[PDB]
RNA sequence: CGGAAGGGCACCACCAGGAGUGGAGCCUGCGGCUUAAUUUGACUCAACACGGGAAACCUCACCCGGCCCGGACACGGACAGGAUUGACAGAUUGAUAGCUCUUUCUCGAUUCCGUGGGUGGUGGUGCAUGGCCGUUCUUAGUUGGUGGAGCGAUUUGUCUGGUUAAUUCCGAUAACGAACGAGACUCUGGCAUGCUAACUAGUUACGCGACCCCGGUCGGCGUAACUUCUUAGAGGGACAAGUGGCGUUCAGCCACCCGAGAUUGAGCAAUAACAGGUCUGUGAUGCCCUUAGAUGUCCGGGGCUGCACGCGCGCUACACUGACUGGCUCAGCGUGUGCCUACCCUACGCCGGCAGGCGCGGGUAACCCGUUGAACCCCAUUCGUGAUGGGGAUCGGGGAUUGCAAUUAUUCCCCAUGAACGAGGAAUUCCCAGUAAGUGCGGGUCAUAAGCUUGCGUUGAUUAAGUCCCUGCCCUUUGUACACA
């Protein structure tokens, strides 16, 4: 019944929805939900010159790709959560259900 | 090139068995990764194809570090006048 | 354009009308005569003879020498 | 031997032994998450990957 | 998966296979007035979408450059059969998509129109398309 | 455009100061001078710790040699009565390259030879190009539409002046209304005892357990409440809004209450241009060159470091506001097992003074390294104005690790050696608040690896709220016989 929904996303507000969503899907379906659990964002930061060159002023990039983690822990036989997780997928974020 | 005939039929015979294929430009890798049960060095595939090619008979498009051989009309007849096959038979890209 | 050294010209093999027919030995008989023994060797059996050089027996492809 | 010196010389390290999965070059590699692309080439391709200036 | 690799690592794999694959169908599908790409890996299926504007130019004859891109796909980047399916669709208001008026302009120089009335030729439809 | 006048702005300008650089030693990039070679791009700001360029081989172009075809393709003699590939000794070399002189076996029309045509190229031209970049300039500048004025090119709007970080505004006003750049915008820092949530985060209470004399301590053990601390989502909040001055009474400026903030910091960036940089980032690329004895490429050796010399960026010092030896005590950004790809971050138990070795483990990571016991600083000693226990260059000897390989010492450790340097000439740089500076920790390069650079926190000021004197750039007026100016 303890099972673990996961879900990584580069894009925040897409996550949000599938948060929201799964949330909905849990309260119809009758059974106990542990709230969306935010595991610390993470910040993949690279940093190269401009120029192709090295005949300018030095001049640097400072290139990011922020990535966050969502969890749900839900009291549910597999069954009825992996078809409520079946339904209402976008591209941005990615699905684990992990069952122990 | 000078090559393995035994090793030429085997790529000859993988091209017609899915009309298109992919090749690394890698001329010191010790065996292809694809067909691993021939011992068959990646330069002997891409001097093959790019022969192949020089008479029109592949279509050569290559992007980053990967050469792609899709198969023409001129390389179907060739290809299975050569192989000695049914002339029924095509590549893997026809059948619906 | 100049160069130090006048070059080393690549070697250029002895090409020879039928090396074969000097393999066997005729009989006036429809019989034979094999010259050179025939190694059993792993891969390379029957129609595989062995070298007779002036010092040592070699098997061409599985390089089977053998001393005198 | 021909083949036992072709590629004899040992390669597991420096920068002779890895290589710009793009351009195919030995000169400011991006290392970094497992990119392994030029620093020119990853400049170039760096939005599709999903890198942003934002700071 | 076993080989377990961190979600960092993940993330920059899956951003320069989107990369090269945009990369690799702007260089096969570039006269063919080719728009973009888009991923959709649902559970168990890669659904890989192309955005075109001569749509029936690169699906080609009763489906021969699909299968053979479908292929090269599967084949290249190391995928299971039956979970890799393309699908090319025709992008709304072209005169909008910067890729496909650039590419346009471009083809036209090479069939050899005039240099000021190959520009102001595409500029004039960008600003009738609404931009 | 001026060798004419006037007005503006800026810590890449000055004033007030702070740290300094210049002096010394070493690290390092240029020129020079040697060398078979010491490949080279760049030369005021806008070249010189820059090419992410910390190269032992590779890298890698440079040079001393030796294999190599990876010369597709169409055509022509040649041809299985064999075109051809491979080859073990032996001298040959550096080589266990069949490169070879000299052996005889192997292979089977994919060779090899001429004719074209192709190829590859860190070869040439950045004064033939694209792209990206830098700079003028991150200064505040640029342009229509209707209307006005001129026969017209043109002009007004875009201005005498005040004000602002700003062509930012309100004022005067034949102009009104607008667009780009400024701003707005996105990320970021500070605030919520209000909200949604938490066994990959805690807390409070509790039961238990250990120790000191009912309490006290616990990062000792364990499960009911809750979200103060941690995490990251939604909204809120700040606007020169309140008051007192100054001002054409405007725009706005100065002070003061309340308040978590009364200007946090970056990202982006106009019209127009430069013969600025890159062809050594590209399978962006015109033309040229070369194309078998290669400017292709592999292999093994060295060089890229050479040292009477002159520069530039940095590191360590010149000591007592200190060095040494103990003890006490506090961080924040990250990163971590690989595609070809081999190499990950390390706790813990023994061995060795030390660098290290062996053992079982955790970790693909808010889960394990980890409560990241960092340094400066702090407390207590020894030293005592002595080129001294300051400083640690140079040199000798031994030992570990990385690697296929360290001599022209890769790095690190142990003992010994103890150079100048006593605060630095002309000249010159960066900088106004959690800033300068001191201090250490991560990311890049990375088999080995930081005196560099790119980020992070800890300790934390003196001076200034101004100006056109200096150096720059920008405008208005004026003059012209200049207009490839």
């Amino acid at each position: 019944h303890r099972i673990r929904i996961t879900l990584t996303s580069r894009n925040v507000k897409s996550l949000e929805k599938v948060c929201a969503d799964l949330i909905r899907g849990a309260k119809e379906k009758n059974l106990k939900v542990k709230g969306p659990v935010r595991m610390p964002t993470k910040t993949l930061r690279i940093t190269t010159r401009k120029t192709p060159c090295g005949e300018g002023s030095k001049t640097w990039d400072r290139f990011q790709m922020r990535i966050h983690k969502r969890l749900i822990d839900l009291h549910s036989p597999s069954e009825i959560v992996k078809q409520i997780t079946s339904i209402s997928i976008e591209p941005g974020v990615e699905v684990e259900v992990t069952i122990a | 090139m000078l090559m393995p005939k035994k090793n030429r039929i085997a790529i000859y015979e993988l091209l017609f068995k899915e009309g298109v294929m992919v090749a690394k430009k890698d001329v010191h890798m010790p065996k292809h990764p694809e067909l691993a049960d021939k011992n068959v060095p990646n330069l002997h595939v891409m001097k093959a194809m790019q022969s192949l090619k020089s008479r029109g008979y592949v279509k050569e498009q290559f992007a980053w570090r990967h050469f792609y051989w899709y198969l023409t009309n001129e390389g179907i007849q060739y290809l299975r006048d050569y192989l000695h096959l049914p002339p029924e038979i095509v590549p893997a890209t026809l059948r619906r | 354009k100049s160069y130090t050294t006048p070059k080393k010209n690549k070697h250029k093999r002895k090409k020879v009308k039928l090396a074969v027919l000097k393999y066997y030995k005729v009989d006036e008989n429809g019989k034979i005569s094999r010259l050179r023994r025939e190694c059993p060797s792993d891969e390379c059996g029957a129609g595989v003879f062995m070298a007779s050089h002036f010092d040592r027996h070699y098997c061409g492809k599985c390089c089977l020498t053998y001393c005198f | 031997g021909h083949q036992q010196l072709y590629w004899s010389h040992p390669r597991k390290f420096g920068q002779g032994s890895r290589s710009c999965r793009v351009c195919s070059n030995r000169h400011g590699l991006i290392r970094k998450y497992g990119l392994n692309m030029c620093r020119q080439c990853f400049r170039q391709y760096a939005k599709d990957i999903g890198f942003i200036k934002l700071d | 998966m076993a080989v377990q690799i961190s979600k960092k690592r993940k993330f920059v794999a899956d951003g320069i296979f989107k990369a090269e694959l945009n990369e690799f169908l702007t260089r096969e599908l570039a006269e063919d007035g080719y728009s973009g790409v888009e991923v959709r890996v649902t559970p168990t299926r890669t659904e890989i979408i192309i955005l075109a504007t001569r749509t029936q130019n690169v699906l080609g004859e009763k489906g021969r450059r699909i299968r053979e891109l479908t292929a090269v796909v599967q084949k290249r980047f190391g995928f299971p059969e039956g979970s890799v399916e393309l699908y090319a669709e025709k992008v709304a208001t072209r005169g909008l998509c910067a890729i496909a008026q650039a590419e346009s302009l471009r083809y036209k120089l090479l069939g050899g129109l005039a240099v000021r009335r190959a520009c102001y030729g595409v500029l004039r439809f960008i600003m009738e398309s609404g931009a």
